RNA sequence: GCUGUGAAUCCGCCGGGACCACCCGGUAAGCCUAAAUACUCCUCGAUGACCGAUAGCGGAUUAGUACCGUGAGGGAAUGGU
RNA sequence: GCGGAGUGAUCUACCCAUGGCCAGGGUGAAGCGCGGGUAAGACCGCGUGGAGGCCCGAACCCACUUAGGUUGAAGACUGAG
RNA sequence: GCCAGGCCAGUCCGCCCAGGGUGAGUCGGGACCUAAGGCGAGGCCGACAGGCGUAGUCGAUGGACAACGGGUUGAUAUUCCCGUACCCGUGUGUGGGCGAGCGAAGGGGUGACGCAGGAAGGUAGCCGUACCAGUCAGUGGUAACACUGGGGCAAGCCGGUAGGGAGAGCGAUAGGCAAAUCCGUCGCUCACUAAUCCUGAGAGGUGACGCAUAGCCGGUUGAGGCGAAUUCGGUGAUCCUCUGCUGCCAAGAAAAGCCUCUAGCGAGCACACACACGGCCCGUACCCCAAACCGACACAGGUGGUCAGGUAGAGCAUACCAAGGCGUACGAGAUAACUAUGGUUAAGGAACUCGGCAAAAUGCCCCCGUAACUUCGGGAGAAGGGGGACCGGAAUAUCGUGAACACCCUUGCGGUGGGAGCGGGAUCCGGUCGCAGAAACCAGUGAGGAGCGACUGUUUACUAAAAACACAGGUCCGUGCGAAGUCGCAAGACGAUGUAUACGGACUGACGCCUGCCCGGUGCUGGAAGGUUAAGAGG
RNA sequence: AAAUUCCUUGUCGGGUAAGUUCCGACCUGCACGAAUGGCGUAACGACUUCUCAACUGUCUCAACCAUAGACUCGGCGAAAUUGCACUACGAGUAAAGAUGCUCGUUACGCGCGGCAGGACGAAAAGACCCCGGGACCUUCACUACAACUUGGUAUUGAUGUGCAUCUAACCUCGAACCCUGAAUCGGGUUUAGGGACAGUGCCUGGCGGGUAGUUUAACUGGGGCGGU
RNA sequence: CUCGAUGUCGGCUCGUCGCAUCCUGGGGCUGGAGCAGGUCCCAAGGGUUGGGCUGUUCGCCCAUUAAAGCGGCACGCGAGC
RNA sequence: CAGCUUGUUGGUGGGGUGACGGCCUACCAAGGCGACGACGGGUAGCCGGCCUGAGAGGGUGUCCGGCCACACUGGGACUGA
RNA sequence: ACUGCAGGGGAGACUGGAAUUCCUGGUGUAGCGGUGGAAUGCGCAGAUAUCAGGAGGAACACCGGUGGCGAAGGCGGGUCUCUGGGCAGUAACUGACGCUGAGGAGCGAAAGCGUGGGGAGCGAACAGGAUUAGAUACCCUGGUAGUCCACGCCGUAAACG
RNA sequence: UCGAAGGUGGGAUCGGCGAUUGGGACGAAGUCGUAACAAGGUAGCCGUACCGGAAGGUGCGGCUGGAUC
């Protein structure tokens, strides 16, 4: 673990862990998406 | 039947291994094998519910016939005696004369090439599966079912056996290798004989890594834990646990059988 | 409200602050019912002993933007010939 | 610090499935052959064999010591072992 | 382009601006398959929220699946072009053949699998070499085969080598949910000591009358055009035969695909050749031990996989080099102290210091030799010693490796001898040189006595690596089986597709000799004579 | 005499010129002891500890050399810090350690390279200690709760003499069949068992650091302990 | 005084100061014959060792020495180790 | 004291000796000794004799005489029969 | 060699009954047990006793002897399987092949040791009771190893005639 | 080249001393028991095991170098 930082990017895992469909699969996720629309975030 | 490695290395000093002298055909029968994946002691929730499991060699499941219900009267030939990673007993590949391929637990004295009968008319030989009605009292049996047609569940590890104690009206009383006397229905079926490979309990695994191969993961004593992790945890030097011994969940040692379990009527005398 | 027990149909049943008698009141265990009440994302029309660019909305300006965070989230600055 | 509701195992801990990787030397287990030994064996000597959480040692994975760094080249590294 | 950025400057740039640039039936993915896992019709469970899960459907890191060589652009190329292939599908003709043929529900087989270790046959690569082409370096020598360069080419297709793989039929059939001619099981005849069939590394042919190449003529030194020789050896893989063989125990995915069976479909079919066509979607530029990724930076860190030549070397170490890159982004000076990193040091040699911390030392190969103790394996590379370079001879067959011209025999990638050249290793004898022969780089200090922990391992990412943890072994307790235990309100799950030689918990911690006394306290186990007591009943 | 021994460097022996460490013993064990194992133990250890050989700049006791800095020049160009400022020293004095006050003394103004005594230098609203708050941990602190467990009652019935039997409630992760085309789910049907038991609801006793919220005084020549 | 920090022992390095002097220097008295001492007075210029044990200070010991002094300076000195 | 022996056992060709001889050497084979005591450890000069004893034996090896070995300790040649 | 003969000679498997102990139930009540005398202890929660059933282990009464067999140690419930020796007779055979035996090898009661089973009764240790001046004993009450089994080790006995 | 002596090294082997510790023998009119000899007060011995201040005790097998009928 010497030298290895916390964020190792991988777009597929990003999408499968934080993606829109993941959000929409639970009420908490839909609540988050609607909260970000309500705040007006460009990225949802 | 147990072969001891020489002390050529500290991991093999006192170690021993089965000589596998009973095994023929070191490969399993393909049509009779189904996949099997480790669980690491994790249940459906993804959480560790049995500690100390994980790693261990990849394994394949062979289908053992713990039923032996549908081939009464059709004879079988012990085609092979073979290793099975999934149990401590060896397994016997039987070719039924009707062409069906089967695995059974290998009893003492079922060398390759001899005949296994099933049903009420079977001879009382090791490997023959009969109802307890037709099995006489006093003989050593194994792979005996608790309920009629429910499949073998009793005495099926290496060297284990029930002896039939008696049959009074419709229940066979029998001594379970824990020493416990239990009654089961007489139409529960059992296969005659001790389970083979009775000497595998004498294997001395030499090293930690070998149990890691068999899938056991290191166990940490509660007394070297912190109090947050275990009731025995805490203390400045080493302690005995500052209390009567309990599980990691605070449960005191003691009987854990349901005192009002429905099977008490059939349990005649609990183990000693 | 749940559990158990469990009625009676007016010469019944309920309430009147334990309870009883008298007296008074009312008809549970079906439903529906406007108005007076609450609120303002939004649309017009006005207003202010309100602010006036470090104020007033976070946002007069790329503003929920840039940027930060894996993520939930956080979140600016910048007006005047 | 307390609570409610959410976000996180792209770091790390463990596990699961599926892949990959481990220069080069050394030692010489079982087993298997031949011979001796006796009646037969034990057993022994030679070969063969290539075992082992085996040895030395790169990659790789670590991080024992030490010096340096210590407003660093670096919010944990570098040099030498 | 140069006012920001780049640790300076900058005409340069991964910066700024504009335009351009990424071409696939075969590559990597999808349209194919499934693993773990995810979601999950209905469903079960749960006040609600929701949990779990069947069918199913996703999900590569795996399975299946058809392309190679060369050329070309400023920027793409297994994609474009050339040459030559292969795969799937479609249509149209011709020829003759069968009136079989297709079977993809399902069945069955295969797919289909671990680790370790070679050996043998090979090949790539590499080193020489026949041969080919260029050069004459004004220094002492050196005019030729001295020196330098070349001494090449795939997929595919054909033939089929070594080595491997197989008994062949006939009959019955209680099993494979129905069926089966398939598979499984059983039975019988022939031969076996044999032939036959399949697969088949390498090699050969073809691909290739092509491509490429050393080099040569003229040449805004662009672009052209021409273009030799290419043989025989040695060595030799991390690659192929090999999904093999052997050994081992810890016993090593699935599904599709393919084959086959029948269920079923079926009046039309299969097959050949020729021609003409259709082959979709996504990625493809550029960066990748990085200045373009993760580290706020053009950051001494981190980043999985592939290739990886020569000489010396055991080696992917190391030293110097090749191909190929690079001098990487502040410089120029200057013998201050001092700091850092290295180096050397008289005499002494641990007197230093908490402590030999650091350094020094040892270090390689071969041959001798090696103690207490031991669990008989070890200890051990114990310790302690010796030899080591070059040249010559032994030496034409010294020896061992690989095996050519020309002679003999069942006609072959065949066999017997035969030994050329080419490499390898070891010894002995003689000589020669230096201070020194392990030559540089590289590269164990050793011994003795205690304590603790048996051991390999693990641990406080970022001050603790230990005597701590784990461990094999031990014992006790629990658990008779949708067990006990655990996660969940439950359903359900793990335990375990396990069944007391098993599983869980506890303590101990290899092994040897052992493990004494106490059941008063507190637990746990069992018992129920009596006392006490809740709700309920009673009243 | 120990990873345990306070006294203690116990005593004796060995090792050294000299040994609070080391080894072997003694036993007077403050306060060893048998699976929180006892005593040993080959092998093993980047463990701790003691000794020896070799080796050396560790040292006697340093010297010299090269390089990267330091230094100079040119370019770019930060930082922590900062109430001030033409910021001496002595002996004093003072919130008891003075650049800044007293009395003396010393000192031309300004740079550059160095050193590190002071500026109670810088850095982090001291981790120690106490006081207040918190957190987590423990338990025979308190009070609860989960879990486990008890009985009553409902689900819950029949027949005989609480007991026994029965079966029809209910239960079955026993079996077969159907929804089902694909199903180790589910449901239904049948069967084989169990059976008014179990489980569950309500009521109820027990148990309950498993969990939770909390409390756990003050005075005190610091706090604790003691005392009050 | 200092808790919005005054780094704690020992060692090393560098010192500096006092004298209550260990040596060297000068003296008085002596139970000073001499050699040596004892004691007191004056005297701070210089000197005042290297090792073993211990973290040590201290102390004991070894071998020396003319002697192996005692104290202060934040028990001097960690922006010096 | 159970394994001792590599010029050790033998042969050939040589050398060397006064002389045979592993006495030595080059090469070749792998033999020789030993439980009847090899190898080793301890002790010791040996003998005709002397002492004793009935003898066998036991003790002993002094005078004499014979043999051997040595000449401070250890190693080597020379002359000369 | 052949014919006969006697035998607890050995090994393996299966198997029989008495008795002891324990469990389940029936009866039944206040003792049982034990000693020189007691007590510890067991029981009143139903002991001892008695009946029936069952589990298990060990040893095999009567035969049984003064006997038989075996080299010795040792060996007996029964059956079966395998197997050793001995004795007699014939004189068929060989024709001294014999005896002993340093060393050596094997066998070798019991105890003990290792691993794994088993464990009724007995019973080192241990504990309590008693006795006693004490009682680490003898006696009593319990009782672990062991005694049993398999396989190794041990290699010793008043292994004695 | 061989070579005595010498040097280096690791072993072998024979001795001495050694804190501490173990038994043996002989001594004295000491202390604790009474184990054996009689049935020695529990017959004694053998092997073995365990236990105990000490003789000894006990278990298992054996013997008579003891008893009983
Ligand atoms: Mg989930
Ligand atoms: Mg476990
Ligand atoms: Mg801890
Ligand atoms: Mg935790
Ligand atoms: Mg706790
Ligand atoms: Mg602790
Ligand atoms: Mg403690
Ligand atoms: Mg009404
Ligand atoms: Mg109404
Ligand atoms: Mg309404
Ligand atoms: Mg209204
Ligand atoms: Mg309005
Ligand atoms: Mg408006
Ligand atoms: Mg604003
Ligand atoms: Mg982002
Ligand atoms: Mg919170
Ligand atoms: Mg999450
Ligand atoms: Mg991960
Ligand atoms: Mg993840
Ligand atoms: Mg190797
Ligand atoms: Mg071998
Ligand atoms: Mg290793
Ligand atoms: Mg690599
Ligand atoms: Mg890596
Ligand atoms: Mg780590
Ligand atoms: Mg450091
Ligand atoms: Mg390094
Ligand atoms: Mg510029
Ligand atoms: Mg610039
Ligand atoms: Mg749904
Ligand atoms: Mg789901
Ligand atoms: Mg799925
Ligand atoms: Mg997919
Ligand atoms: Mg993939
Ligand atoms: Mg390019
Ligand atoms: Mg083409
Ligand atoms: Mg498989
Ligand atoms: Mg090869
Ligand atoms: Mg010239
Ligand atoms: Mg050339
Ligand atoms: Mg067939
Ligand atoms: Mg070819
Ligand atoms: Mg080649
Ligand atoms: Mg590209
Ligand atoms: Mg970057
Ligand atoms: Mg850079
Ligand atoms: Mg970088
Ligand atoms: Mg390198
Ligand atoms: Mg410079
Ligand atoms: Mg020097
Ligand atoms: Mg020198
Ligand atoms: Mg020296
Ligand atoms: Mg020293
Ligand atoms: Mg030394
Ligand atoms: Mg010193
Ligand atoms: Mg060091
Ligand atoms: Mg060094
Ligand atoms: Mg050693
Ligand atoms: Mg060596
Ligand atoms: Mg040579
Ligand atoms: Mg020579
Ligand atoms: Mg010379
Ligand atoms: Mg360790
Ligand atoms: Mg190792
Ligand atoms: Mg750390
Ligand atoms: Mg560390
Ligand atoms: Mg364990
Ligand atoms: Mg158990
Ligand atoms: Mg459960
Ligand atoms: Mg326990
Ligand atoms: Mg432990
Ligand atoms: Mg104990
Ligand atoms: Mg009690
Ligand atoms: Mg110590
Ligand atoms: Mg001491
Ligand atoms: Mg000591
Ligand atoms: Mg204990
Ligand atoms: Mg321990
Ligand atoms: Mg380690
Ligand atoms: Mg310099
Ligand atoms: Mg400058
Ligand atoms: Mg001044
Ligand atoms: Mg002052
Ligand atoms: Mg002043
Ligand atoms: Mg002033
Ligand atoms: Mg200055
Ligand atoms: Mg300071
Ligand atoms: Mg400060
Ligand atoms: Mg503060
Ligand atoms: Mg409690
Ligand atoms: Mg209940
Ligand atoms: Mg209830
Ligand atoms: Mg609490
Ligand atoms: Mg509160
Ligand atoms: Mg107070
Ligand atoms: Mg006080
Ligand atoms: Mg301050
Ligand atoms: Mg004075
Ligand atoms: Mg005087
Ligand atoms: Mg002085
Ligand atoms: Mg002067
Ligand atoms: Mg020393
Ligand atoms: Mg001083
Ligand atoms: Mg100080
Ligand atoms: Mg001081
Ligand atoms: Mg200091
Ligand atoms: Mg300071
Ligand atoms: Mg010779
Ligand atoms: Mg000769
Ligand atoms: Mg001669
Ligand atoms: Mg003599
Ligand atoms: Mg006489
Ligand atoms: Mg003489
Ligand atoms: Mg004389
Ligand atoms: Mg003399
Ligand atoms: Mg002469
Ligand atoms: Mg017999
Ligand atoms: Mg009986
Ligand atoms: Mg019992
Ligand atoms: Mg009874
Ligand atoms: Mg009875
Ligand atoms: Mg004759
Ligand atoms: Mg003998
Ligand atoms: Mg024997
Ligand atoms: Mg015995
Ligand atoms: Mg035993
Ligand atoms: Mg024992
Ligand atoms: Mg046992
Ligand atoms: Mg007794
Ligand atoms: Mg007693
Ligand atoms: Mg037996
Ligand atoms: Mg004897
Ligand atoms: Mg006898
Ligand atoms: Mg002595
Ligand atoms: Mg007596
Ligand atoms: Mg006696
Ligand atoms: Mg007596
Ligand atoms: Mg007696
Ligand atoms: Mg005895
Ligand atoms: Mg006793
Ligand atoms: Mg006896």
């Amino acid at each position: 673990t010497k030298g290895k930082r916390t964020f190792q990017p991988n777009n597929r895992r990003r999408a499968r862990v934080h993606g829109f469909r993941l959000r929409m699969r639970t009420r908490a996720g839909r609540s988050i998406v609607s909260s970000r629309r309500r705040k007006g975030r460009r990225t949802l | 039947a147990i072969r001891k490695y020489k002390p050529t290395t500290p991991g093999r000093r006192g170690a021993s291994v089965s000589d596998f002298a009973e095994i023929t055909r070191s490969t399993p029968e393909k049509s009779l094998v189904r996949p099997l994946h480790g669980r690491g002691g994790r249940n459906a929730h993804g959480r560790i519910t049995t500690r100390h499991k994980g790693g261990g060699h990849k394994r394949a499941y062979r289908m053992i016939d713990f039923r032996r219900n549908d081939k009464d009267g059709v004879n079988a030939k012990v085609a092979h005696i073979e290793y099975d990673p999934n149990r401590t007993a060896r397994i016997a590949l039987l070719h039924y004369l009707d062409g069906e391929k089967r695995y059974i637990i290998a009893p003492n004295g079922l060398s390759q090439g001899d005949v296994v009968e099933s049903g009420a008319n079977a001879d009382i030989k090791p490997g023959n599966n009969l109802p307890l009605r037709n099995i006489p009292a006093g003989t050593l049996i194994h792979a005996v079912e608790l309920r009629p047609g429910g499949g073998a569940k009793l005495a099926r590890s290496a060297g284990s056996s029930i002896q039939l104690l008696g049959k009074e009206a419709s229940y066979a009383s029998l001594r379970m290798p824990s020493g416990e006397i239990r009654r089961v229905d007489v139409r529960c079926r059992a296969t005659v004989g001790e389970v083979g490979n009775a000497e595998q309990a004498n294997i001395n695994w030499g090293k930690a890594g070998r149990m890691r191969w068999k899938g056991k993961r290191p166990s940490v004593r509660g007394v070297v834990m912190n109090p947050v992790d275990h009731p025995h945890g805490g203390g400045e030097g080493k302690t005995s646990g500052g209390r009567h011994p309990v599980s990691p969940w605070g449960k005191p040692e003691g009987r854990t059988r349901n005192a009002n379990k429905s099977s008490n009527k059939f349990i005649v005398r609990r183990r000693r």
